[PDB]
Parts: structure tokens; C-alpha cells; sequence
């Protein structure tokens, strides 16, 4: 997932709720956190 | 048996109560849970 | 791995209740995080 | 800045004391976090 935080032509996606999309939420790593701000404002959506 | 609701189920957020396999655990309708339950913070406070 | 507690001790509630509430914040990962990588002589950029 | 994050063999310091110093330690930012982390355990000292 370190090699999807640098490529972001490969769009990566979790489900609309669940504990998946809840843990980069409340994550505080490095690689993480900046996975999380790439699900934020992409549209069209990657939840599912 | 299966739980009817077909969800591992969550505590609501303003009723309080458990719906899905953990509902049925602590509210007493079956006596053990062998199934994919993930141990998280808010099911070890209700259930061992 | 576990931390381990006398049987039946007062501290067989708090202490289990305690490591779930770590590893919901990710204060378990971000300490893994940094005992294994921040004094890390060859990180993986350092290979890199 | 940022591509001294990821190029760790050119190894960048600051002084002893003073503000440039306190203001890498209290960052939370992406990029300058991780360049504290590098300050941090960098053995001979960066720090002049």
C-alpha cells in the first residue's frame, strides 16, 4: 500500500460503511493518513 | 441456527440496543457464536 | 503476544479492555511503527 | 523538502538549538514530520 500512496493512476476503493472505510478515517500513520486524503475528494466514487 | 437479520450487527446509536449475531449473545436467544466476529472495543465490553 | 496477569487478578478487565482501545486508536501501530523503523539503520529508503 | 524526504543519502542538519530545530519537532506535517524522524536517529550527529 506504500506503492498505492506514490501511483495514483490506480484508483483504489473501499465499501460505502463498514470498518475498513473506519480505520484510515481515525489513522494516524504516515502511509495511511495520506490514503485516506486520496479517498476523500476523488469523484467518481471509489466506495462502493 | 442463523440470525435472521443477516448482519454481524452494531450497537445502535440512540435506541442502545444490539441487533445481528451479538444481539443474539447477549440478549440470550443462542448460546455461543463460532463465525467471522471481528473483536473490536465495543463487542469485548458485552460479550467474551 | 499478550501481556500476561496472575488468574482471576482485578487487572484481567482493565488490561483487556486497555490493548483493544490501543489497537482501535492504531496507538499499537504507530508504536510498531517506530520501534522497527525509526531506529532502523537501513530503512526503505535508505535501500532505496 | 520533499525530495529530501526521499533521498536519504544526502544528509541534511540543522544547529544545536533555536527555533529551526524546535519547529521540525512540533510538526505534523506529512513531509516534515518524517524529516525529524531522520533527524532523530542519524548517528554522526546532523546536528552542528
Amino acid at each position: 500500500a506504500e506503492d498505492l500512496s506514490k501511483q495514483t493512476e490506480i484508483a483504489y476503493g473501499t465499501l460505502d460503511s463498514g470498518s475498513t472505510k473506519e480505520f484510515f478515517r481515525r489513522s494516524k500513520i504516515a502511509v495511511f493518513d495520506k490514503m485516506w486524503t486520496y479517498m476523500r475528494s476523488a469523484e467518481p466514487s471509489v466506495f462502493v | 441456527t442463523i440470525v435472521g437479520d443477516g448482519k454481524y450487527g452494531a450497537r445502535d446509536a440512540d435506541t442502545k440496543i444490539w441487533n445481528g449475531m451479538v444481539g443474539e449473545l447477549v440478549y440470550g436467544k443462542a448460546d455461543i457464536a463460532i463465525a467471522p466476529l471481528t473483536i473490536t472495543l465495543v463487542r469485548e465490553e458485552v460479550i467474551d | 503476544y499478550g501481556i500476561a496477569t496472575p488468574k482471576g487478578s482485578s487487572l484481567g478487565t482493565p488490561v483487556n479492555l486497555a490493548v483493544l482501545k490501543l489497537s482501535e486508536q492504531g496507538v499499537l501501530d504507530k508504536l510498531k511503527n517506530k520501534w522497527w523503523y525509526d531506529k532502523g539503520e537501513c530503512g526503505a529508503k535508505d535501500s532505496g
